RNA sequence: GUCUACGGCCAUACCACCCUGAACGCGCCCGAUCUCGUCUGAUCUCGGAAGCUAAGCAGGGUCGGGCCUGGUUAGUACUUGGAUGGGAGACCGCCUGGGAAUACCGGGUGCUGUAGGCUU
RNA sequence: GCUCAGGGAGGACAGAAACCUCCCGUGGAGCAGAAGGGCAAAAGCUCGCUUGAUCUUGAUUUUCAGUACGAAUACAGACCG
RNA sequence: UCAACCUAUUCUCAAACUUUAAAUGGGUAAGAAGCCCGGCUCGCUGGUGUGGAGCCGGGCGUGGAAUGCGAGUGCCUAGUGG
């Protein structure tokens, strides 16, 4: 029995976290965040698309998870099966509270821990989709299906980075061939010009 | 030829024998390394308090003595002539202090007596070279520096050029 | 019968209304509170 | 009106709606008007004006 | 493996001690207890008398403490004593004696209170503290300071100590560290701390080991025989070396040289000579490496 | 109601800055204050004798009496509607000399030597200090380049 | 140029590794009779000078970690004051002012007081 | 006078855990308690000696009405450790 | 292989976490009770007619940011405390 979003929808509290003094809150729903054919280097997927969000708003565990599955469904019949990487890019930690009535009334008013939502900013990302370049048509369709489970109104943007990297798409291939970043999985490695040059020689052998 | 203020030399060799029991056992297990070095040992009393041993804590259960330059090497040199200068390898610790346990203190040469019986002891020598007193005096303390140290292959190669020993693998 | 509890509400135009005034400043202020010992090498200083 | 702002009403010397005042510029006084600036309308006067 | 204890976030946060308490010179605890003059004494300096032994002189200098720095105003080391007739010996209780007595007579000239404040004239090794006299102006008072050596009977440091308290120091003091307060029956024998001053002791020990055997004898006492100090010798000569303190206590500079400027350190290699090193590095490594393939 | 204890809510008052733990340096102990020298308050946590309540932390005072480890200073606490010029108590460590009686008597000291300099001359110097004026007339030499041309750049949503 | 003794500010001084130290020093070092203190002269204390820069320490090096200090992030985030501004709300824009921090990229790596040596 | 939690490497029975040694170890321990501050030749641990946990008049802080009690802060007069 | 581990990386947080750290704001100061000299007293402090403090005596007025305005002080006191 759970309430509706509507209630614990806006940014109403102080951020209140699963800790030492808010102990005996349940569990999340949403536990698995990055999917897909997440074992898969940063060479073999360019393209990147974010639902990212336009309201201050709460969004909670069971949305973020109900929204996992209808962009997990949707891409496993169009991308195949392991042609693609899911990451949801919120986890949820603000916990929220409930007053339940039966008579005592208001007197001693503060609430059981009820569920665990997530706190956005306007521009932070919801969910996030690394993909190939010809799957660009299909990521959109991906979180175009995926917003409907979030209360609010939220946007989809392909991005310039390189699919989850913080290094731009056209400037990548170039970095990685003169050997500044290093391929290390879902994400790569940059490389500076204040190491000790062993580091250096060791990469140029 | 090498400078004369590196040279390997034993700074202690400290022994203990650890009972596990208190009063009479331990007594004269101090008895026992008193006759063996020559002073008096001291009391090692037990930290904690685990009943799968049956000590308990402030219990005195250990005999420990620490015995410097010549004595030491007199009593380090029995102790390798029981064990037939034969040491394994992996009694060398990182820092090139060494060590080894023996069974029987009859094996040392210490006369038998009823009252006192046998007790295994525990033999620990750390080494060191000339500067070492700079990680311990009190008015300008030091740490000793990288070339200065004793490595544990150059430890070992001292025990087998000065007892001409053998360290066996494993 | 609950009732308000605390507040410091006109508190702040009732300060200002005879308005914050600063504390009376004398030339030559007391000197109870300096260190006796100093006060009685004072008073024989003024003595003789 | 807010107190700070009365305050520095009544040292430029506007206590009634419409008057006006001279006020010659420097930093101190142009952070006295700008404290006040929603109740001013204030400018640089011609000599006709004077 | 095991977890990496001195990284990023240890040297970070690692808080440093003092200069100071890092080379392990200085106890703050104790230079904090003593040399903070009372709030109310307002500006009078607070003198100390430092003791610092090495090992091969006795450094002993008085000192007030001020925020720039701590001033010295006089300073006697061990190492001027051949000047006044202790030939070698420089680290012993006798030598430590006559620094303080050479600290203590230096200062009192310092200041023109040599004639006034004789303190012992012949020394004793019993209690003395110098009694400050009326209408003349009153006798130097500052406290001692021993730093780091363990501070039980028989220290050098006391030595130093008796030596500015016997030329007119009003070091405040008692008797139970000197050489000669034994613990057990609790009294303190002036003669014993006289043997220690004279440094009888000392000798007592020459003619323990000529007599005993003498290969040990030129191996521990050799500078000693080079400047021929027979064990006889010794009582008188420190005996001349206090009355040569007292009567010429001033010292002498050494006068400035010409000094021909020659760098004898590694000067500290400039920013455009350390990257056209790692240029050449990275230059010369990709040419060995391109040769060898 | 809160606790009224009398150090409450001076969690991040009275420690000490980052790093900046361990033995106090010396010579906050070393500097001397007459009576009438300028005083701040700032409360430390390595010593606990001698404190200053959480109401005096930061502000400043004047001193009516020095003793052998504290000083006693005279403080303005503002409480409801008065000023009360109050005597505290505070050990030496938790205090600074102001600068901003420095200032003035530096300020001070030069009207007065420039005031018995240039008496004997007979010119008239400036001893006010009047506030930052307005910025007198001046030239602007754009020599050679015309001025650099602006535009706001169009929004791209780069999130 | 440099060191010792006492320091001040307490990393521009720390930490890891390597190289070099002439003279004076500081050390390591050799001993235990006496002073002293220990299981043990390792420490502390005491008496010395056969030797050694090996260590400490000093100076220097590392496309070093750190620290210090600039640029960037950014007039971004935030924000005093204002509107009968927008929006259903959430929140946002504007005017008047003030204005940060990471990531990322450069520079630096102890200054210095008092007393006394050394560099015949 | 010593350095703590923790970890590494050695050592007869000994082990995951008794005891001995070496090295790293900015506090990750301890300080009676609840938490926050604070602390490394100490405020921690172990010793030695002890009774300033004593007699006494004032001032001041703290809640405050700028009143009490409590608690605390500099002094001052002895008598001591 | 799968693990713990360990080493550089990465995603998201904190009212009761924090290296950094604003805006608003909080004290103090912007002189005549201040400066600069000459000198006496003290049982306090004292190497030192030292240090400090107090007292006399003299000389300094460009009244030492802007802006505004006559101020300080003492009784008695209703009402109020939803
Ligand atoms: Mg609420
Ligand atoms: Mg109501
Ligand atoms: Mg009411
Ligand atoms: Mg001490
Ligand atoms: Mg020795
Ligand atoms: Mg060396
Ligand atoms: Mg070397
Ligand atoms: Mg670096
Ligand atoms: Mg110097
Ligand atoms: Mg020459
Ligand atoms: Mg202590
Ligand atoms: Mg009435």
């Amino acid at each position: 029995g759970r309430r509706p979003a509507r209630c614990y929808r806006y940014c109403k509290n102080k951020p209140y976290p699963k800790s030492r003094f808010c102990r005996g809150v349940p569990d999340a729903k949403i536990r698995i965040f990055d999917l897909g054919r997440k074992k898969a280097k940063v060479d073999e997927f360019p393209l990147c698309g974010h639902m990212v969000s336009d309201e201050y708003e709460q969004l909670s565990s069971e949305a973020l998870e109900a929204a996992r599955i209808c962009a997990n469904k949707y891409m496993v019949k169009s991308c195949g099966k392991d042609g693609f990487h899911i990451r949801v890019r919120l986890h949820p930690f603000h916990v929220i509270r409930i007053n339940k009535m039966l008579q005592t009334g208001m007197r001693g008013a503060f609430g059981k821990p009820q569920g665990t939502v997530a706190r956005v900013h306007i521009g932070q990302v919801i969910m996030s989709i690394r993909t190939k370049l010809q799957n660009k048509e299909h990521v959109v369709e991906a979180l175009r299906r995926a917003k409907f489970k979030f209360p609010g109104r939220q946007k989809i943007h392909i991005s310039k980075k390189w699919g989850f990297t913080k290094f731009n798409a056209d400037e990548f291939e170039d970095m990685v061939a003169e050997k500044r970043l290093i391929p290390d999985g879902c994400g790569v490695k940059y490389i500076p010009n204040r190491g000790p040059l062993d580091k250096w020689r060791a990469l140029h052998s | 030829k090498e400078n004369p203020m590196r040279e390997l030399r034993i700074r202690k060799l400290c022994l203990n024998i650890c009972v596990g029991e208190s009063g009479d056992r331990l007594t004269r297990a101090a008895k026992v390394l008193e006759q063996l070095t020559g002073q008096t040992p001291v009391f090692s009393k037990a930290r904690y308090t685990v009943r799968s041993f049956g000590i308990r804590r402030n219990e005195k259960i250990a005999v420990h003595c620490t015995v410097r330059g010549a004595k030491a090497e007199e009593i380090l040199e029995k102790g390798l002539k029981v064990r037939e200068y034969e040491l394994r390898k992996n009694n060398f610790s990182d820092t090139g202090n060494f060590g080894f346990g023996i069974q029987e203190h009859i094996d040392l040469g210490i006369k038998y007596d009823p009252s006192i019986g046998i007790y295994g002891l525990d033999f620990y020598v750390v080494l060191g070279r000339p500067g070492f007193s700079i990680a311990d005096k009190k008015r300008r303390t030091g740490c000793i520096g990288a070339k200065h140290r004793i490595s544990k292959e150059e430890a070992m190669r001292w025990f087998q050029q000065k007892y001409d020993g053998i360290i066996l693998p494993g | 019968a609950k009732s308000k509890n605390h507040t410091t509400h006109n508190q702040s135009r009732k300060w200002h209304r005879n308005g914050i005034k600063k504390p009376r400043s004398q030339r030559y202020e007391s000197l109870k509170g300096v260190d006796p010992k100093f006060l009685r090498n004072m008073r024989f200083a003024k003595k003789h | 009106v807010s107190p700070k702002v009365r305050k520095v009403l009544q040292l430029l010397r506007l206590r009634q709606i419409f008057n006006g005042t001279f006020v010659k510029l420097n930093k101190a006084s142009i952070n006295m008007l700008r404290i006040v600036e929603p109740y001013i309308a204030w400018g640089y006067p011609n000599l006709k004006s004077v | 493996f095991v977890k990496v204890v001195k990284n990023k976030a240890y040297f970070k946060r690692y808080q440093v001690k003092f200069r100071r308490r890092r080379e392990g010179k200085t106890d703050y605890y104790a230079r904090k207890r003593l040399v903070i003059q009372d709030k109310n004494k307002y500006n009078t300096p607070k003198y100390r008398m430092i003791v610092r032994v090495t090992n091969r002189d006795i450094i002993c200098q008085i000192a007030y403490a001020r925020i720039e720095g701590d001033m010295i105003v006089c300073a006697a080391y061990a190492h001027e004593l051949p000047k006044y007739g202790v030939k070698v010996g420089l680290t012993n209780y006798a030598a430590a004696y006559c620094t303080g007595l050479l600290l203590a007579r230096r200062l009192l000239n310092r200041f023109g209170m040599d004639k006034i404040y004789e303190g012992q004239v012949e020394v004793t090794g019993d209690e003395y503290n110098v009694e400050s006299i009326d209408g003349q102006p009153g006798a130097f008072t500052c406290y001692l300071d021993a730093g780091l050596a363990r501070t039980t009977t028989g220290n050098k440091v006391f030595g130093a100590l008796k030596g500015a308290v016997d030329g007119g120091l009003s070091i405040p003091h008692s008797t139970k560290r000197f050489p000669g307060y034994d613990s057990e029956s609790k009294e303190f024998n002036a003669e014993v701390h006289r043997k220690h001053i004279m440094g009888q002791n000392v000798a007592d020990y020459m003619r323990y080991l000529m007599e005993e055997d003498e290969d040990a004898y030129k191996k521990q006492f050799s500078q000693y025989i080079k400047n021929n100090v027979t064990p006889d010798m010794m009582e008188e000569m420190y005996k001349k070396a206090h009355a040569a303190i007292r009567e010429n206590p001033v010292y002498e500079k050494k006068p400035k040289r010409e000094v021909k400027k020659k760098r004898w350190n590694r000067p500290k290699m400039s920013l455009a000579q350390k990257k056209d090193r790692v240029a050449q590095k990275k230059a010369s490594f990709l040419r060995a490496q391109e040769r060898a393939a | 109601t809160n606790t009224k204890g009398k150090r409450r809510g001076t969690r991040y008052m009275f420690s000490r800055p980052f790093r900046k733990h361990g033995v106090v340096p010396l010579a906050t102990y070393m500097r001397i204050y007459k009576k009438g020298d300028i005083v701040d308050i700032k409360g430390m946590g390595t010593v606990q004798k001698g404190m200053p309540h959480k109401c005096y932390h930061g502000k400043t005072g004047r001193v009516y009496n020095v003793t052998q480890h504290a000083v006693g200073i005279v403080v303005n606490k503002q409480v409801k509607g008065k000023i009360l010029a109050k005597r505290i108590n505070v050990r030496i460590e938790h205090i600074k000399h102001s600068k901003s009686r420095d200032s003035f008597l530096k300020r001070v000291k030069e009207n007065d030597q420039k005031k018995k300099e240039a008496k004997e001359k007979g010119t008239w110097v400036q001893l006010k200090r009047q506030p930052a004026p307005p910025r007198e007339a001046h030239f602007v030499r754009t020599n050679g380049k015309e001025p650099e041309l602006l535009e706001p750049i169009p929004y791209e949503f780069m999130a």
